[PDB]
Protein backbone atom coordinates (compact mmCIF):
# COMPACT_ATOMS: atom_id res chain seq x y z
CA UNK A 1 0.00 0.00 0.00
CA UNK A 2 1.07 3.76 0.18
CA UNK A 3 1.99 5.97 3.30
CA UNK A 4 -1.50 6.47 3.67
CA UNK A 5 -2.81 2.94 3.78
CA UNK A 6 0.90 1.75 5.97
CA UNK A 7 0.02 1.52 9.99
CA UNK A 8 0.86 4.36 12.07
CA UNK A 9 2.33 3.72 15.69
CA UNK A 10 1.62 6.62 17.77
CA UNK A 11 2.43 7.43 21.39
CA UNK A 12 1.77 10.81 22.76
CA UNK A 13 3.03 12.76 26.04
CA UNK A 14 0.40 14.35 28.30
CA UNK A 15 2.02 16.19 31.25
CA UNK A 16 -0.05 16.19 34.72
CA UNK A 17 1.78 19.14 35.99
CA UNK A 18 0.08 20.30 39.19
CA UNK A 19 1.67 21.03 42.35
CA UNK A 20 2.43 17.76 44.12
CA UNK A 21 5.38 15.59 44.83
CA UNK A 22 6.51 16.21 41.13
CA UNK A 23 8.68 12.44 41.42
CA UNK A 24 9.63 12.88 37.96
CA UNK A 25 12.50 15.00 36.49
CA UNK A 26 15.10 14.93 33.95
CA UNK A 27 18.76 13.91 34.79
CA UNK A 28 21.14 16.61 35.90
CA UNK A 29 25.02 16.32 35.02
CA UNK A 30 27.82 17.45 37.26
CA UNK A 31 31.19 19.76 36.85
CA UNK A 32 34.37 17.86 37.92
CA UNK A 33 35.56 18.65 41.28
CA UNK A 34 38.16 20.90 42.18
CA UNK A 35 40.26 21.50 45.12
CA UNK A 36 42.00 24.25 47.08
CA UNK A 37 41.05 26.60 44.05
CA UNK A 38 38.48 29.83 44.76
CA UNK A 39 35.58 28.40 42.85
CA UNK A 40 31.86 29.21 42.47
CA UNK A 41 30.05 26.37 44.10
CA UNK A 42 26.98 24.37 43.15
CA UNK A 43 25.16 21.56 45.55
CA UNK A 44 21.55 20.40 44.67
CA UNK A 45 20.31 21.89 48.69
CA UNK A 46 22.52 25.02 48.15
CA UNK A 47 24.67 27.42 45.82
CA UNK A 48 27.85 29.82 47.01
CA UNK A 49 31.23 31.24 46.34
CA UNK B 1 -5.32 30.75 -2.11
CA UNK B 2 -1.53 30.37 -2.00
CA UNK B 3 0.69 30.66 -5.20
CA UNK B 4 2.96 27.63 -3.61
CA UNK B 5 5.61 27.61 -6.66
CA UNK B 6 8.71 26.06 -6.99
CA UNK B 7 11.53 26.33 -9.99
CA UNK B 8 15.66 25.72 -10.43
CA UNK B 9 15.23 22.02 -12.12
CA UNK B 10 18.14 20.74 -14.84
CA UNK B 11 19.84 17.80 -15.77
CA UNK B 12 23.21 17.73 -13.94
CA UNK B 13 26.34 15.27 -13.31
CA UNK B 14 26.99 13.72 -9.84
CA UNK B 15 27.63 16.17 -7.04
CA UNK B 16 26.56 19.48 -8.79
CA UNK B 17 25.50 22.44 -6.30
CA UNK B 18 21.61 23.36 -7.96
CA UNK B 19 18.89 25.05 -5.20
CA UNK B 20 15.43 25.26 -4.77
CA UNK B 21 12.73 27.93 -4.03
CA UNK B 22 9.81 28.24 -2.32
CA UNK B 23 7.30 30.51 -3.17
CA UNK B 24 4.71 31.12 -0.74
CA UNK B 25 2.45 34.45 -0.76
CA UNK B 26 -1.66 34.93 0.57
CA UNK B 27 -0.73 32.81 4.36
CA UNK B 28 2.34 33.04 6.35
CA UNK B 29 6.11 31.55 5.51
CA UNK B 30 7.54 33.52 8.18
CA UNK B 31 5.71 31.14 11.07
CA UNK B 32 4.92 28.07 9.39
CA UNK B 33 6.70 24.83 9.93
CA UNK B 34 7.07 23.32 6.54
CA UNK B 35 8.67 20.19 4.68
CA UNK B 36 9.97 19.26 1.23
CA UNK B 37 7.91 16.58 -1.16
CA UNK B 38 8.77 14.34 -4.30
CA UNK B 39 6.63 11.74 -6.12
CA UNK B 40 9.15 9.03 -7.07
CA UNK B 41 8.41 7.84 -10.70
CA UNK B 42 7.12 3.70 -10.16
CA UNK B 43 7.34 4.86 -6.33
CA UNK B 44 5.38 6.31 -3.91
CA UNK B 45 5.59 9.87 -2.35
CA UNK B 46 8.48 10.40 0.10
CA UNK B 47 9.73 13.31 2.35
CA UNK B 48 12.38 14.87 1.68
CA UNK B 49 13.50 17.63 4.47
CA UNK B 50 12.12 19.98 7.05
CA UNK B 51 12.11 23.15 9.48
CA UNK B 52 10.41 25.08 11.38
CA UNK B 53 10.18 28.56 11.45
CA UNK B 54 13.48 30.38 12.69
CA UNK B 55 15.31 27.32 11.91
CA UNK B 56 16.19 26.15 15.34
CA UNK B 57 15.99 22.85 14.06
CA UNK B 58 16.29 20.38 11.28
CA UNK B 59 15.10 16.90 10.31
CA UNK B 60 15.50 14.56 6.49
CA UNK B 61 15.07 10.87 5.96
CA UNK B 62 17.25 7.65 6.19
CA UNK B 63 19.11 7.99 2.81
CA UNK B 64 19.67 11.80 2.37
CA UNK B 65 22.46 11.31 5.37
CA UNK B 66 25.20 13.90 4.24
CA UNK B 67 22.97 15.06 0.53
CA UNK B 68 21.07 17.87 2.08
CA UNK B 69 20.71 21.05 4.62
CA UNK B 70 17.67 22.90 4.61
CA UNK B 71 17.85 26.98 5.31
CA UNK B 72 15.43 30.09 5.17
CA UNK B 73 15.20 32.51 3.17
CA UNK B 74 13.84 35.79 4.52
CA UNK B 75 13.97 38.26 1.80
CA UNK B 76 11.59 36.67 0.16
CA UNK B 77 10.11 33.76 2.83
CA UNK B 78 12.07 31.25 0.60
CA UNK B 79 13.68 27.70 1.83
CA UNK B 80 16.47 26.41 0.39
CA UNK B 81 17.84 22.90 -0.53
CA UNK B 82 21.36 22.71 -0.63
CA UNK B 83 22.08 19.54 -1.70
CA UNK B 84 25.07 17.68 -3.29
CA UNK B 85 26.93 14.62 -3.85
CA UNK B 86 23.62 13.24 -6.44
CA UNK B 87 22.88 9.84 -6.81
CA UNK B 88 21.57 8.55 -10.18
CA UNK B 89 18.12 7.17 -7.76
CA UNK B 90 17.35 10.91 -7.52
CA UNK B 91 15.28 12.11 -9.96
CA UNK B 92 12.01 13.29 -9.33
CA UNK B 93 10.03 17.00 -9.28
CA UNK B 94 10.57 18.69 -5.62
CA UNK B 95 7.43 20.14 -3.96
CA UNK B 96 7.31 22.03 -0.52
CA UNK B 97 4.15 22.13 1.51
CA UNK B 98 2.31 23.75 4.43
CA UNK B 99 1.52 23.15 7.95
CA UNK B 100 -0.26 24.60 10.84
CA UNK B 101 1.43 26.19 13.37
CA UNK B 102 4.26 24.83 15.08
CA UNK B 103 6.02 25.73 18.68
CA UNK B 104 8.82 22.62 17.99
CA UNK B 105 9.38 19.29 16.24
CA UNK B 106 9.82 17.20 13.36
CA UNK B 107 7.36 15.84 11.25
CA UNK B 108 7.52 14.00 7.87
CA UNK B 109 4.71 12.28 6.35
CA UNK B 110 3.08 13.24 2.80
CA UNK B 111 -0.18 13.57 3.32
CA UNK B 112 0.31 15.87 7.09
CA UNK B 113 0.73 18.23 4.56
CA UNK B 114 -2.24 20.36 3.75
CA UNK B 115 -0.61 22.05 0.91
CA UNK B 116 1.37 21.49 -2.00
CA UNK B 117 3.27 23.48 -4.55
CA UNK B 118 3.75 23.90 -8.41
CA UNK B 119 7.23 21.62 -7.86
CA UNK B 120 10.36 20.98 -9.79
CA UNK B 121 12.05 18.22 -11.97
CA UNK B 122 15.13 17.00 -10.38
CA UNK B 123 17.55 14.89 -12.04
CA UNK B 124 20.87 13.25 -11.69
CA UNK B 125 23.17 11.28 -14.13
CA UNK B 126 26.55 10.33 -13.81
Amino acid sequence: NGVGYQPYRVVVLSFELLHAPATVCGPKKSTNLVKNKCVNFNFNGLTGT
Amino acid sequence: QVQLVESGGGLVQAGGSLRLSCAASGRTFSSYSMGWFRQAQGKEREFVATINGNGRDTYYTNSVKGRFTISRDDATNTVYLQMNSLKPEDTAIYYCAADKDVYYGYTSFPNEYEYWGQGTQVTVSS
